[PDB]
This record gives structure tokens, C-alpha cells and sequence, in this order.
């Protein structure tokens, strides 16, 4: 996707819509079998009438390049694209509508709405979205992000207790091995700067955790919150919009 | 004990065989009336062990520093013996290396001790602290303005 | 290759410094990669700065420990060494085991004369009650015959 | 204070005031709170859905985007802030 996008003056995930958007329609085109018929010629010994022969490339390129002037023509986003490769987008029919008049002037009124909002562009493919996905897939996906988080949290703490129980042990066992030694700073004036060095990290340990229990308290008090979903809020957003 | 700089002692079956570096008098060997060194730095300190060993026999010993030094850098107080013969705490000896050597840059009129601590003379360290003549220690020490 | 240079660093120095240095990829594919090297270039700064800070002076030992010890070796399976192999020059495809540990044995013309490194009792030699020896790593084994 | 300066076309201590500005208008809003905030997401596999449910960045970013806008319209210096981030100020109401 990055050297097609940069063969043409066009950007990466524009192609990486633009692929996935031929890979519904005209079923035949594949990525994989995009790959290999670039495979199959450019041998050793590349040349013009290799590409004469093997016309599917001479199909899919025009075929790309038809999109691309689709895609240069209403001045698509990545975003604009990606709505509308959502697995019913528009709701008239299936996921990425062929190129017809009826696909090229929903994109015309699609502008119009970009034009007549007068606010941020990315509020309106949210609302939008939120119109087209179905609020039951958007609140458990959202539940699944935010136990991912409790989870990463619990894990960074369960595993910087672990270092600071290593590394009490090993003070305790170089407590223990600590006896009277009536030579100070010949023997004994070594095992006091190796408790004492490990005491600061035992302060770093502890100012790590003071703050990673605030991470675990706002993680669940944002994720005990996602109630509210009622369906009559996005009306409301197009009203704010 | 001799003395708390200079002593012969064993706490555990780990006998020590302390030796004061103030107390080797390095400094009446290149005196006054005779103007260098302004300062004198050891460079290095290797110990010979005058003792029998026979074919495969090893001496486990160690060497120390105990007076105070914030210029040692890391690890370089410290030295084993495995031989007996004039060795060192590096294997193949050389002082044409970019890292320093054990003992670099101690003063020679500080008050620390070189403590020189054998492991359990009642394993089998006895027999061979049995026969034991002396320790050598030989200094090799940097004379500079 | 910056990867390497971790995973090399993490045998020397220990583990509880080298931690936040390669943990996030430099790439971004969002951009097109831009500044992706510096990434690379700040990571092998830090890894260059933690080898110089904290790199340690070895502390050589030399063991010599002879196949003398299978006389020795746990007290209820022992042998003397050449009259054993003296014993299998002769009747081929025998055993005896000392353990599955040490032993020596056989299979073929082939013979195995195997040693555990645990019962070479290495950690004896410079043991508890004096405070050195975090890890201790062979660095070169070789034989005599 | 320097990344988030650079992040916007702002200059260091233009943000070094308008944060403190905020420290003391809706004081749920700290600094160390907003790194911490940062540090809670942006995990090893960080997405957008995880922006959706943590609500106070985006309470917080868009409460210092409101600030930022003040600052571009009255074209704020930066002494022009600490003039105004003395513990009683113009002496109207306190700090801020």
C-alpha cells in the first residue's frame, strides 16, 4: 500500500481504502493476485510485450485507476472512505457501493453535508458512524478496551510487587548476614551502602506504586460509567453539529 | 592481633592476614633531598605464594581495600589468587589496555589495608596454608609530578 | 542489530537498567517513517551510556578440578577412574553408572565420560560470611591430559 | 510543557502559563493528573475506542484548547500571563 500510495501522488491508507473498496466489487481483483500477476512478468528479463500478453494487469491497473480518479474527483479522506467501507455503510445496499451516478452523486450530497455543518469534520463521521453501527456492538467493544486496561494496570502492579518483594528479601538476607565486625570500615563499611542504595529503590518502587493505585482508581471509575447509551443523544449531537 | 592495621586473625575457618599500606614505608625508598614525585599512585599489585602445590593443587586468597577511596570505580578493590606464582587478578596481564587495573590509583600514604582473606582453612585449604613461607606481593606503583 | 546489542548488554550488566530502551517501535506508519533513526540513535546512546556507567571488574578464578573425584562422587556410587576405563577396554557394551548425573559409560566404541557441573562443588570455594559473588559465570574451560 | 508547546504552534512558557491558568479554574484539572491520565492509556496496543471510554482526556483536552483559543485571540506573551498569574492579579477576584 505505501509504494502504490507513493507511486501516485496519493497517500497510504487512501490506497489501503481504495484496495479494500475494489476488493468487494469486481470480485475477481485480489491483492494477492494483484501480487502475483506483478510476479509472473518482471523476470530476468522484463520487457513491454510480457505485459501484452498478461492482460488481467491490463485490467486491474485502469481498473485502480478509475478509482483513483473517483477518489481525486470527490476529494476523499481516508475516513470518508473508511465510512463508507463499513459492512452496510449507506444502508441502499451491501458494503462498498459500485461506481454508478447513484454512488457519484451520494458523494456530492456527502460533501454538502461536509459543507453545511459549520463544525469539526471527524464529530460528523462519529455521529454519522454511531447512525450507522448499532450501539450493542460500540458498548461491549468499548467494555472490552477498558477491562484491557484494568488488566494492564493490575499486571503493572503485580509486576513491579514482585521486584519490591526481591528486593526486601535481599535486604533481609543482608541484614541477617550482618554481624559485629570490630573492623568497620575494613569489613563492615560495605553492607551498609548496599542496604542503603537499595533503600532508594525500594522509595522509587513505592512512588511508582502511589501512582499506578491512582491509575487503577480512574480506570474504574470510567469504566463503571458506560450506562448511558439511549440512542436519542445522536439527534442530539446533529442538533450540536 | 598485632595491631588493628597489621594482625593475623581467623573469625570463621577464613583466616586474615591483614597488612597496612602505611605501614609498607614506601616513601623512604625514593626520599627527599632528591626533588621528584609529587604524587605516588599504584598501578598495580600482583602476589606471589612461595608455597607447594605439586601438580593441580589451587590456593583460593583474596585482596581488599579499606580505607576510604571515591576514586576506585567499580569492583577494582577487589583480587584473587589462583596460582601462586607472580599473578594478577586479570587473565593475560597487560597494561596496554583501555580499562584500568585492580588497585589503580590508591595513594601510597593512606591508611587503608590491604586484608588478604584465605576461604575455610578447615576445608581443603589445610595442607596447603600448612606449608605457607610467606605472601610476596608484588608492588608496582607510578612515580609522576 | 539494536536488538542484538540489547540482548548482549543484558548478559553483563543486569537486567533492572536495561529496561526502558527498546520497548516502543521508531516507526510510524501513519507518517512515513520520518524520524525513525533518531529513535534508533537515542536508544543506542543510553544502551552505550549504561555499558560505560555500569561496567564491573571481573574477578578471575582459575579451578582445576581433576577427575580424582569420581572416588569422591556422592558417596554410593564410586570408582577409581583408570582401573574402570582399563576394565572397558575389554568386553564391549557394558556400563557401570555412577548416576544419571556422572557416570561412565558406553554405548557404542564410543565411550562417555560424563560430569555434573553441580557436583564440582564450585560455589564452596568462595563461599558465605564474605559478601562478594552476586553470579558467578564460567568464562573458559579447558583441558589437560 | 515543551512537547505539548511544540505540539501546538505555541512557544514553552506561553503553555507553562496557561496550565498553571488552569490549575486553579476547575481544579480536578492537574498536570500530574493529565500525565497520569496519559500514562492510563497508550498502552502496549492503544486504540481509539480506549480514548472513547477514558472521558477525562477528553474533558481536559478540549478544556485546554479552549484556553489556547483565549490566548491566540488576545495574543498572549508570556509575561503577559504571569502578569496575570500573581496570587491576586488585576485584584478583581484572586490568581487566575
Amino acid at each position: 500500500y505505501r509504494s502504490l500510495a507513493n507511486g501516485f501522488h496519493l497517500k497510504a491508507n487512501v490506497v489501503a481504502g481504495l484496495v479494500n473498496w475494489l476488493a468487494k466489487n469486481d470480485s475477481e481483483f485480489t491483492l494477492e493476485r494483484f501480487w502475483q500477476n506483478i510476479s509472473m512478468t518482471f523476470a530476468e528479463e522484463p520487457s513491454l510485450h510480457q505485459l501484452e500478453v498478461h492482460q488481467p494487469l491490463l485490467i486491474q491497473c485502469q481498473k485502480l485507476s478509475q478509482y483513483v480518479l473517483i477518489a481525486q474527483w470527490a476529494e476523499l479522506s481516508e475516513q470518508e472512505i473508511a465510512l463508507i467501507l463499513l459492512p452496510n455503510g449507506i444502508d441502499n445496499r451491501g458494503s462498498a457501493p459500485s461506481p454508478s451516478i447513484t454512488l457519484l452523486k451520494l458523494l456530492s450530497e456527502f460533501k454538502l453535508c461536509q459543507q453545511e455543518a459549520k463544525v469539526s469534520q471527524s464529530e460528523l463521521f462519529d455521529i454519522m458512524q454511531q447512525l450507522i453501527t448499532d450501539t450493542n456492538e460500540k458498548q461491549e467493544k468499548l467494555r472490552n478496551s477498558a477491562d484491557k486496561v484494568i488488566r494492564s494496570i493490575a499486571k503493572s502492579i503485580g509486576s513491579i510487587n514482585n521486584s519490591m518483594d526481591d528486593i526486601d528479601s535481599t535486604i533481609s538476607i543482608r541484614n541477617g548476614s550482618a554481624t559485629l565486625f570490630p573492623p568497620e570500615h575494613p569489613m563492615y563499611k560495605a553492607l551498609k551502602l548496599e542496604v542503603s542504595n537499595l533503600e532508594k529503590s525500594k522509595i522509587q518502587l513505592e512512588g511508582k506504586k502511589k501512582e499506578e493505585e491512582i491509575k487503577l482508581e480512574q480506570a474504574k471509575d470510567n469504566i463503571q460509567s458506560l450506562i448511558n447509551n439511549w440512542d436519542s443523544e445522536i439527534i442530539i449531537r446533529l442538533a450540536d453539529a | 592481633t598485632g595491631n588493628e592495621q597489621d594482625f593475623v586473625e581467623l573469625k570463621n575457618s577464613t583466616l586474615i592476614a591483614s597488612l597496612s599500606i602505611k605501614g609498607l614505608n614506601l616513601v623512604e625508598d625514593y626520599p627527599e633531598t632528591m626533588h621528584l614525585g609529587d604524587i605516588r599512585r599504584i598501578k598495580q599489585i600482583s602476589v606471589s605464594l612461595p608455597a607447594l602445590l605439586g601438580p593441580y593443587q589451587d590456593v583460593q586468597a583474596t585482596l581488599d581495600y579499606a580505607g576510604e577511596n571515591t576514586h576506585l570505580a567499580k569492583g577494582c578493590t577487589a583480587l584473587a589468587i589462583s596460582r601462586g606464582m607472580n599473578d594478577s587478578g586479570q587473565f593475560q596481564l597487560d597494561f596496554n589496555d583501555g580499562k584500568y587495573l585492580p588497585f589503580e590509583g590508591i595513594d601510597i600514604s593512606d591508611k587503608g589495608t590491604l586484608v588478604l582473606r584465605f576461604p575455610n582453612a578447615t576445608s581443603k585449604q589445610k595442607l596447603l596454608l600448612q606449608s605457607l613461607s610467606d605472601i610476596i606481593l608484588h608492588i608496582r606503583y607510578t612515580i609522576r609530578s | 542489530l539494536c536488538l542484538m546489542a540489547k540482548a548482549v548488554l543484558e548478559k553483563e550488566v543486569d537486567k533492572a537498567k536495561t529496561d526502558g530502551l527498546f520497548i516502543r517501535s521508531g516507526w510510524n506508519d501513519l507518517y512515513q517513517g520520518l524520524l525513525a533513526g533518531e529513535d534508533l540513535q537515542l536508544n543506542l546512546q543510553k544502551l552505550e551510556n549504561v555499558w560505560l556507567m555500569e561496567e564491573q571488574r571481573a574477578l578471575e578464578v582459575e579451578r582445576t578440578v581433576s577427575l580424582a573425584q569420581h572416588y569422591q562422587q556422592l558417596s554410593d556410587h564410586k570408582f577409581n577412574l583408570a582401573e574402570i576405563v582399563t576394565g572397558y577396554m575389554a568386553q564391549d557394551k557394558d556400563q557401570k553408572t555412577g548416576n544419571e548425573q556422572d557416570f561412565v559409560e558406553l554405548k557404542n566404541s564410543t565411550l562417555i565420560a560424563s560430569l555434573s557441573i553441580k557436583g564440582l562443588n564450585l560455589v564452596e570455594d568462595y563461599p558465605e560470611t564474605m559478601h562478594l559473588g552476586d553470579i558467578r559465570r564460567i568464562k573458559q574451560i579447558s583441558v589437560s591430559l
